RNA sequence: UAGCGGCGAGCGAACGGGGAGCAGCCCAGAGCCUGAAUCAGUGUGUGUGUUAGUGGAAGCGUCUGGAAAGGCGCGCGAUACAGGGUGACAGCCCCGUACACAAAAAUGCACAUGCUGUGAGCUCGAUGAGUAGGGCGGGACACGUGGUAUCCUGUCUGAAUAUGGGGGGACCAUCCUCCAAGGCUAAAUACUCCUGACUGACCGAUAGUGAACCAGUACCGUGAGGGAAAGGCGAAAAGAACCCCGGCGAGGGGAGUGAAAAAGAACCUGAAACCGUGUACGUACAAGCAGUGGGAGCACGCUUAGGCGUGUGACUGCGUACCUUUUGUAUAAUGGGUCAGCGACUUAUAUUCUGUAGCAAGGUUAACCGAAUAGGGGAGCCGAAGGGAAACCGAGUGCGUUAAGUUGCAGGGUAUAGACCCGAAACCCGGUGACCGGGAGAUAGCU
């Protein structure tokens, strides 16, 4: 299931992020993904004397299920699903809606 | 219309449950008359499976109301059957 | 009585006593409950103090973590039904269905190809949404393209389940299927 | 059930037919020609399953809305609307899903196989030689070796082998079966330590395996053995930065995160008994199952008085708890501290009766087959024409006559299974130095 890979534009579908797009930083084993500036969190950082703590609130990014996000086809300007086919050399993923090839 | 079907009245009873609830109360003539070869004789009795398996004794005992004019041969025939079976037109002889 | 196919005006005569008998509520109740009991699966058991891990009494059911005073071994709830009673129930249910005009008959209900879209379009033309489809000889083109439809079922004459006739509001017959069911039921 | 049975409790046939497959062979040995059927091993190839796996259809706006999968409106796929995950219920968000494919190797199974080993087919001998049987000294069948069938054995006799010898019926005669005393035979017959899937009108935590929780753990016992209680924050730790007090702890408060902090880690909802605070009432001159009918008074809403409701009850007539056996009882027969949870007449086979459903002088299927609740299957069982022991009578014989019984469902009874539940002492086996597990939820009486 390599539908979502690294360095790809994805748009959320459900939950506090309808419409907003972003770039996937990476993916996790459980399927959760990280996209910059999509679900901001105000996590509080416990004061640690060592490790050179910057100090204060830290604005990091939380984890969002892959289901809530889908690859956005900028060519058609609309969210669409993906499929797989065999080419001469290897296998690559292609969008739906007339089968745009990446 | 599955939720429109009920059983007959009086066919279901919950039954008693002692304790629970203080206020809850507490060979003949008719035989082998027509069996496709029901001739009165000692043979075929075992095959027909009408009188046990090891039963050999046979009799044509009757109780009035003669309704099967069947002729009897090969069995114990006496004057008694003469006055009863013949009333229906049948013949009885040894 | 004569039933009009409403497609070719080829009504087929049927025995009056078969589709004209009075609706016997008790017989249908008995057959339905017998079938439901037969559907039961005998999978249930527990351990008594005799067969409860431990030693002794501590294992007595009154004591906590003990056995069950009223343990029941697995059993089968199915009960046999007389063949004549089953035939009478089938005749009564068929008579009741035809009396209220919930039974539909056509000369032949077949699909040229195993395409669910064609079947859905045909059903829409028939103005039927949740109905029972029953015919004679099995058709792969129709049977294959009917499983996905939960509210649409296709079977053969030998598999006429009496309870199934109640779940579906309407039943669709076939010219050969009617004759087959009439001759087999007798 | 025939039978057995102190003819008592109780114990317990055979034949026949219906079902799955049915196989009888080889040696005691030679003649003709062959390694021709078959049975095993060694290597090629084909197909069919496993150990990784691939492809595999389809959606959006508005509203409540923490977040939509929910309502509304309009579309699409379906040989796939089985399941699972996804901030609330998903065919069209994702893994799967029916369907089509995939192996260098290990490998199981079927085949043409070359080679390596016994071995085609017909002919006519051959019926298993200290073998039966008998007998002596002993042991087992209610039984002190007894009339002792029959078996075990240290030892002695002992014929035939289709001109033949055993067994059975017959009083004897007659009549029927085999080749006894040398070997082999997958097949249909029962079950699960484990493995994949599937199904639960089974359980959801005092239940369900003892254990959903790091359980056969802690713990008890030198010893064998016994044996627990204990799982749920939040969609996402986004786990309270920071400030104040406190002892630079614990416990906290404010702010912030978080829908929610009546989600703060001991983290869903959080009962009763129990424990404290505030609110309104009564009680410091009054005697007893502490309640009940009336009831003035006191405080709050209300008919914005109207005699209305709620909260308390100065006084008044009456007023000796709950379960059991006992004629009956706190009386001096009998037991209970409270709360939450746990716990009690079902089921298996027979027999009797009622209601209910058809069929009906017929009713009715078992096993099994089976497109597996269909249908087949008439094996089988019950009843439909008197009873008197039999004989023999035969609407006739003190007893009866033409009315009708069977099969499913539910219920009311009886017997056998421990069958409404709880509660002994003793005995045996196998172990541990008196104790442990089993017979045994033992057994009879009585609470």
């Amino acid at each position: 299931a390599a539908k979502i890979r690294r360095d790809d534009e994805v748009i959320v579908l459900t939950g506090k992020d309808k419409g907003k797009r972003g770039k996937v930083k990476n993916v996790l084993s459980s399927g959760k993904v990280i996209v910059e500036g999509i679900n901001l969190v105000k996590k509080h950082q416990k004061p640690v004397p060592a490790l050179n703590q910057p100090g204060g609130i830290v604005e990091k990014e939380a984890a969002i299920q892959v289901s809530n996000v889908a690859i956005f086809n900028a060519a058609t300007g609309k969210a669409d699903r993906v499929g797989f086919r065999f080419e001469d050399g290897k296998k690559v993923r292609f969008f739906k809606s007339n089968s745009e090839t990446i | 219309r599955l939720n429109t079907l009920s059983p007959a009245e009086g066919s279901k009873k919950a039954g008693k449950r002692l304790g629970r609830g203080i206020g809850s109360g507490l060979i003949r003539l008719s035989d082998l008359a027509k069996v496709e070869g029901g001739v009165v004789d000692l043979n075929t009795l075992k095959a027909a499976n009408i009188i046990g398996i090891q039963i050999e004794f046979a009799k044509v005992i009757l109780a009035g109301e003669v309704t099967t004019p069947v002729t009897v041969r090969g069995l114990r025939v006496t004057k008694g059957a003469r006055a009863a079976i013949e009333a229906a037109g049948g013949k009885i002889e040894e | 009585m004569e039933l009009v196919l409403k497609d070719a005006q080829s009504a087929l005569t049927v025995s009056e006593t078969t589709f004209g008998r009075d609706f016997n509520e008790a017989l249908v109740h008995q057959v339905v409950v017998a079938y439901a009991a037969g559907a039961r699966q005998g999978t249930r058991a527990q351990k008594t103090r005799a067969e409860v891990t431990g030693s002794g009494s501590i294992k007595s059911p009154i004591w906590r973590s003990g056995g069950v005073t009223f343990a029941a071994r697995p059993q089968d709830h199915s009960q046999k039904v007389n063949k004549k009673m089953y035939r009478g129930a089938l005749k009564s249910i068929l008579s009741e269905l035809v009396r209220q005009d919930r039974l539909i008959v056509v000369e032949k209900f077949s699909v040229e190809a195993p395409k669910t879209k064609l079947l859905a379009q045909k059903l829409k033309d028939m103005a039927l949404e949740d109905v029972l489809i029953i015919t004679g000889e099995l058709d792969e083109n129709l049977f294959l393209a009917a499983r996905n439809l939960h509210k649409v079922d296709v079977r053969d004459a030998t598999g006429i389940d009496p309870v199934s006739l109640i779940a579906f509001d309407k039943v669709v017959m076939t010219a050969d299927a009617v004759k087959q069911v009439e001759e087999m039921l007798a």
